[PDB]
């Protein structure tokens, strides 16, 4: 149905290999140097994690049972609700690893500026909003670095896989199977030439004999 | 020795073989361990194309039926089994496929050897 030629082909197929493996050689180290740096930001986002997670609540859970009538105090000090579109950052950013959006959690929420309520916890868990957002911003890079991280690794396992099955045998075994044919070919050559040989000599072998 | 059954294929199966002719379930026994490696080895190819998996739990039993296969049975060294150990033993690495979802072997020998 669809099989190969070999004349026309065999030019094409022989740098087909000079394409494929200096390609790959370099798309090799390619993805290498983004993992390297990851590491960098995944251990670096935990480390303010721990710290203000723990100085956020802090206030919260010690302002239940003396909120419920003192949330009304609180909500009314601070600064009113970040809004519910986009009142994150968004960030738009190309990068190998497709095109993956980042943004950082920043916005208003006030600190230490509620009039009137709880003497310590009104003041102390306005201030812990901070904890919030501030915290927020590790996680906010790292969970979108983690989003890009997959598409390379991913497409890495996948072209070496890929490799080392369909496309480097076989574009071999195109060469192999031109090569063939085209030497094959060259025995019906040799057995004419062969035969127009016994000719000549057949014909200068009737000016002395018969 | 490394016998690699999945390229390989014979002309006779059932020929040769039957129940009393060799063993009774050897004629059972043949298509199911063909078919129970296949789609074991299968997975292997998947995992790379996509994440770093390509399995669920109904894929996770075939899939330790690669190993079993492999350093199990494949591999004995030099060392000469009989009829009888072969298929007796193959039917203990065909536990840890769900019985209700083997269908290139029949029931009654289900009940036979599980």
């Amino acid at each position: 149905s669809q099989v190969s030629p070999t004349r026309m082909n065999l030019l094409q197929r022989r740098g087909q290999l000079r394409l494929a493996q200096k390609g790959v050689d370099l798309l090799k180290k390619k993805r290498d140097a983004l993992v390297a740096e990851f590491f960098g930001l995944v251990r670096e986002a935990m480390e303010a994690r721990k710290a203000l997670d723990q100085a956020a609540k802090e206030a919260y859970a010690a302002l239940l049972l003396a909120q419920a009538f003192d949330g009304p105090e609180v909500v009314a000090g601070a600064a009113l609700g970040v809004p519910p579109l986009e009142g994150v950052e968004a960030e738009v950013e190309n990068v190998w690893g497709s095109k993956v959006p980042r943004l950082k959690a920043t916005f208003p929420d006030g600190a230490l500026l509620s009039p009137v309520g709880t003497p310590a916890y009104t003041l102390e868990a306005s201030r812990a909003f901070r904890r919030y957002a501030e915290a927020l911003i590790r996680v906010a890079n790292t969970e979108t670095r983690l989003k890009k991280i997959g598409e390379e690794i991913k497409k890495t396992t996948r072209r070496v896989n890929a490799l080392e099955q369909v496309v480097i045998p076989g574009i071999r075994a195109q060469i192999r199977f031109i090569q063939q044919v085209l030497e094959q070919r060259e025995r019906e050559d040799t057995f004419r030439l062969k035969r127009i040989k016994g000719k000549i000599e057949a014909r200068e072998a009737e000016e002395e004999g018969g | 020795p490394p016998i690699d059954p999945l390229p390989s294929l014979s002309r006779l199966m059932n020929n040769g073989v039957g129940k009393g002719k060799t063993r009774e379930d050897h004629k059972q026994v043949s298509d199911q361990l063909y078919s129970a490696y296949a789609n074991g080895v299968d997975i292997r190819k998947l995992v790379a194309i996509i994440g770093e998996d390509a399995l669920t739990e109904n894929d996770r039993r075939y899939l330790q039926f690669a190993d079993a296969f492999e350093r199990f049975f494949i591999n004995q060294g030099q060392q000469n089994r009989s009829i009888e150990e072969s298929l007796q033993i193959a039917w203990a690495l065909l536990s840890m496929l769900p019985q209700g979802e083997l269908k290139r072997i029949s029931k009654d020998h289900i009940g036979k050897y599980y």
